[PDB]
């Protein structure tokens, strides 16, 4: 329990590159969180919206 | 630009919305900065049979 806060910061770096890479695959209020099955299984108003 | 469609054909033939007509006769991209205008014409194009 020493070595406290450079743990602490590498526990921090890392815990914000997980909630990123998690929250690039969040809804956001969409019907899905692929672009591909967006572009492929939808009319292009509605793809691009 | 002046051509001529049915009653259900109409609706088709306006930006983004695709259907029969507007995929190899007449396509509207996302950037008609223009105005459709439109009028019924069953009282001189149309005759028996």
């Amino acid at each position: 329990s020493a070595l406290g806060k450079l743990q602490d910061v590498v526990n921090q770096n890392a815990q914000a590159l997980n909630t990123l890479v998690k929250q690039l695959s969040s809804n956001f209020g969409a019907i899905s969180s692929v672009l591909n099955d967006i572009l492929s299984r939808l009319d292009p108003p509605e793809a691009e919206v | 630009d002046s051509f001529v469609i049915r009653g259900d054909e109409v609706r088709q033939i306006a930006p983004g919305q695709t259907g029969k007509i507007a995929d190899y006769n007449y396509k509207l991209p996302d950037d008609f900065t223009g105005c459709v205008i439109a009028w019924n014409s069953n009282n001189l194009d149309s005759k028996v049979g």
